[PDB]
RNA sequence: CUCGGUGAAAUUAUAGUACCUGUGAAGAUGCAGGUUACCCGCGACAGGACGGAAAGACCCCGUGGAGCUUUACUGCAGCCU
RNA sequence: AACAGUGGUAGGAGAGCGUUCUAAGGGCUGUGAAGCCAGACCGGAAGGACUGGUGGAGCGCUUAGAAGUGAGAAUGCCGGUA
RNA sequence: GUGGGUAGGGGUGAAAUGCCAAUCGAACCUGGAGAUAGCUGGUUCUCUCCGAAAUAGCUUUAGGGCUAGCCUCAAGGUAAG
RNA sequence: GAGCUGUAAGCAAGCUUUGAUCCGGAGAUUUCCGAAUGGGGAAACCCACCACUCGUAAUGGAGUGGUAUCCAUAUCUGAAUUCAUAGGAUAUGAGAAGGCAGACCCGGGGAACUGAAACAUCUAAGUACCCGGAGGAAGAGAAAGCAAAUGCGAUUCCCUGAGUAGCGGCGAGCGAAACGGGAUCAGCCCAAACCAAGAGGCUUGCCUCUUGGGGUUGUAGGACACUCUGUAGGAGUUACAAAGGAACGAGGUAGAUGAAGAGGUCUGGAAAGGCCCGCCAUAGGAGGUAACAGCCCUGUAGUCAAAACUUCGUUCUCUCCUGAGUGGAUCCUGAGUACGGCGGAACACGUGAAAUUCCGUCGGAAUCCGGGAGGACCAUCUCCCAAGGCUAAAUACUCCCUAGUGACCGAUAGUGAACCAGUACCGUGAGGGAAAGGUGAAAAGCACCCCGGAAGGGGAGUGAAAGAGAUCCUGAAACCGUGUGCCUACAAGUAGUCAGAGCCCGUUAACGGGUGAUGGCGUGCCUUUUGUAGAAUGAACCGGCGAGUUACGAUCUCGUGCAAGGUU
């Protein structure tokens, strides 16, 4: 949902796993990206813009 | 370099790889060491003043640094070289065990 | 170019004057009055509020193209004669502002 | 010119590259019909290859240029007032 | 299926081939990549394989994308050699 | 002979437009500059569908251009041809 | 922190843990030429004078420093000429000079080709070019503004307005601005009245000049008077006055530390590759290493580090400093100015209906009961206060330095230049201007033998490979050769094609391959043409390179989203 620094610096170094925000969601990482793992928080933060 | 004249190391590559030897000398600039025993070459010296009758030499020639590490003083293993400050002086220490290379 | 005939735009007359006061409206047809409901005063700021009209220009003026059923007080800066009967007609006042 | 030494060039679509009469962008080694001709050179000669050389100087065209002229046009310097 | 059509310059229209690079996916390759050489193979064309030799480290394929994307002529330019 | 002077819309000329570095009706170099070229040359893979024109009018126009004519593709009208 | 005395081998002689080489900060030295400056000169040379020093008995010789011009300031002399002044002399000056980054900026001067299908107005274009001046930016800038609202509030730049308004042989073309939306934001100091002090002309209580104070503007402000009020809180070296110091923090200019596999096994010259197993990861950037490495090395993430010089910020220090009201007696508020005529230029605006801005020339205001502007002009209204100055930021550009990036090049490409290239070479000169990358992982760079004067070669050896042996990876084609299966010395040839024996082979196995006696048919390719085998054009051959692109607008078709809305 925000910038977790935890998450971000863990999967850093892992090929083929990014991490974004909410906000940072775009299309080309998604297609590119087989699963897509996406907090509740976040979720509701996508459900706000789009919807 | 991680190694220099003097250490007792095993090479890991090449033809000579799992020989052990001592650093007869050691070349920064190419990042090349000569060890003893290894990638012995036959030179075909001409007769010179200095070398009056020639014919071939067997000689160690250089292998690139990359390709020996020092050996463990505990296990006799390879190891990996970190760096502690003991006395003021910096030394090498063999990272497997903890105990001083030099 | 026309290979050395002399050209089209050439041969005919220049014609007319821009006028530098020239007023233009943002027109609005009483068919477009009929998204409102009744009771709504329609102002000029209403209308481009909602979307009825993209720019003001000069002003709104009020039409009278297609059908009004609705009780409005049209606020606007002109209005057609048509336009103005169509308003109150339906019940509505139309108000020059 | 012959032998020994050394060794360029212009040119050149590929060529196993006759002659006659004809034909054809109207003057053909190369097309047609005939006539003649074993294969490869060397010394010579220039009739042809519309031979080589140089995108014809002549001529015309270009709303191309340049130099020159004058009572062509429009200007400018200088000079006079 | 039937019927009809399919000469072509300028030129319009369509469908494709191949080249380099990129993305994604999936592969090949020191048990030998690209390139090169040869062959009596395959496709309607552009073209594409297979086998062997040379070579000694890179390269296809699929889908999409982007172009310094294809040469036989320019008295073309450079090189080489007649 | 040596040392000097004159410089390009200029110099110099016992005058030929002669000469000014194998350049002269206006030197050479660099730049404006990829000047402009209605002119000539060239313009690179394939197959299929269709397929002209070399005419009229006007044109400082006549080997250029424009509009019309003739070709092509698409969408309509539909069955006028 | 263990090697080192560069390219660059090699012998030689040495240095280095008593810390070398090497890296960074600050110093020292720094021939001669060059602005070049003691004078001269054909740059890198020559010749001086004056001090002091070395040397000689002395001359000759040598060393160090000073000695250009202009400018500024001061002092001393002071011509014709009386006082003077000009001029001269001397001293003090981190005063100027010259260069460049082929960029950006502001000025002075300023083309033509070209476009207009000719051409002169016009365009190209205030471009190129030359010249002057800069600065890190410059220029502009705090309303004599924009405008026409119950307004705005310095300038600059971006979007938009808009290819609009307009300009225009009303041709070709040229082409705004304000409003609106943003970036960035900051305002100030004088001149004058007047006051005080001093100076020299006494013009003789007037005037002029120089310092300090005062003062700073528009439904006017200030002086001047009034009453207030401050004289140290506030401000500051980026304008608003201008120097300096300390401390603290964060950067820069060297560095330090830094996790995890020689895992086993298989090919192999070598393993980073395959297969089967681990492990680290705030590190799977990158480069290297005998083939492709997160775990071999140099590193990377993270975390640290500076004696010295340096940048930025902060705080203190330091330095500097009253700002409000009320009155209209007078006084002040930028003069050869504004403005006008004439001639030009700049404004998008070509003399036009031509405002506005600037230059030359001549004429020439008002001065608050005043002046300017609102696109001729007048009136009214509105907005403003010129003829003085300063001012950061947003903006432009990149010779450089550091780090990095690319559906950019990969040796005819990419810079002209991957290499000792602005070199070689060419030119009197300005100037023009190339070609030329690849042994190997490692020199292990072929001891030795043999032919040869050598070159070169054949062995041998090294290597995975020498047909990798020095313009040494690969190694196409033209072109040049050696060998020979078929054919060829009665033949008339765009050289093939179709028919076809004979002979020789044997494949990607196909109603195969090579050759071709003989028969039929048959005038290359391209360009340009009414028409070309053409006795029209082009190409010696082979290879490489070599031509509808991109940007921004317009329009149409197709596609997609949304739809009387669509879109930023
Ligand atoms: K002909
Ligand atoms: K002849
Ligand atoms: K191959
Ligand atoms: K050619
Ligand atoms: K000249
Ligand atoms: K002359
Ligand atoms: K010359
Ligand atoms: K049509
Ligand atoms: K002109
Ligand atoms: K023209
Ligand atoms: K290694
Ligand atoms: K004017
Ligand atoms: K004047
Ligand atoms: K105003
Ligand atoms: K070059
Ligand atoms: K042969
Ligand atoms: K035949
Ligand atoms: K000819
Ligand atoms: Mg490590
Ligand atoms: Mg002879
Ligand atoms: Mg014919
Ligand atoms: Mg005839
Ligand atoms: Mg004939
Ligand atoms: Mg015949
Ligand atoms: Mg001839
Ligand atoms: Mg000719
Ligand atoms: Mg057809
Ligand atoms: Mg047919
Ligand atoms: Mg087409
Ligand atoms: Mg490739
Ligand atoms: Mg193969
Ligand atoms: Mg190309
Ligand atoms: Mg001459
Ligand atoms: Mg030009
Ligand atoms: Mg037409
Ligand atoms: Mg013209
Ligand atoms: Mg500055
Ligand atoms: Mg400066
Ligand atoms: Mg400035
Ligand atoms: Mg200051
Ligand atoms: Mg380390
Ligand atoms: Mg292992
Ligand atoms: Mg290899
Ligand atoms: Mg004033
Ligand atoms: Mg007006
Ligand atoms: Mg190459
Ligand atoms: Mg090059
Ligand atoms: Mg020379
Ligand atoms: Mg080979
Ligand atoms: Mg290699
Ligand atoms: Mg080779
Ligand atoms: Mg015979
Ligand atoms: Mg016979
Ligand atoms: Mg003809
Ligand atoms: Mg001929
Ligand atoms: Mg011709
Ligand atoms: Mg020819
Ligand atoms: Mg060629």
């Amino acid at each position: 949902a925000d910038a977790n620094e935890a998450v971000a610096l863990s999967a850093r170094n892992i090929p083929g796993v990014t991490v974004v925000e909410a906000n940072g969601i775009n299309v080309l990482d998604v297609v590119n990206h087989e699963k897509l793992l996406i907090t509740k928080a976040a979720v509701e933060k996508v459900e706000e813009v789009l919807a | 370099m991680h190694v220099k004249k003097g250490d007792k190391v095993m090479v890991i590559s090449g033809k000579d790889k799992g020989k052990q030897g001592t650093i007869l000398a050691a070349f920064p600039k190419k990042d090349r060491v000569l060890v003893e025993g290894v990638n012995m070459v036959k030179k075909h010296s001409k007769p010179t003043q200095a070398n009056p009758q020639g014919g071939i030499s067997n000689q160690e020639a250089p292998i690139h640094v990359s390709n020996v590490m020092p050996l463990d003083p505990k296990t006799g293993e390879v190891t990996r070289v970190g760096y502690k400050v003991e006395d003021g002086k910096k030394v090498r220490v063999a990272k497997k065990s903890g105990q001083v290379l030099d | 170019f026309e290979g050395g005939q002399m050209p089209l735009f050439q041969r005919l007359p220049k014609r007319g004057f821009t006028n530098i006061n020239r007023k233009e409206y943002a027109v609005v047809n009483l068919d477009k009055l009929n998204g409102f409901a009744e009771g709504t005063e329609v102002t000029p700021e209403l209308l481009l509020e909602t979307g009825v009209i993209s720019k003001l220009n000069a002003g709104v003026k009020i039409l009278g193209n297609g059908k009004l059923e609705k009780k409005l007080t049209v606020k606007a800066n002109k209005f057609s004669a048509s336009a103005k009967e169509a308003v109150e007609a339906a019940g509505g006042t139309a108000e020059v502002i």
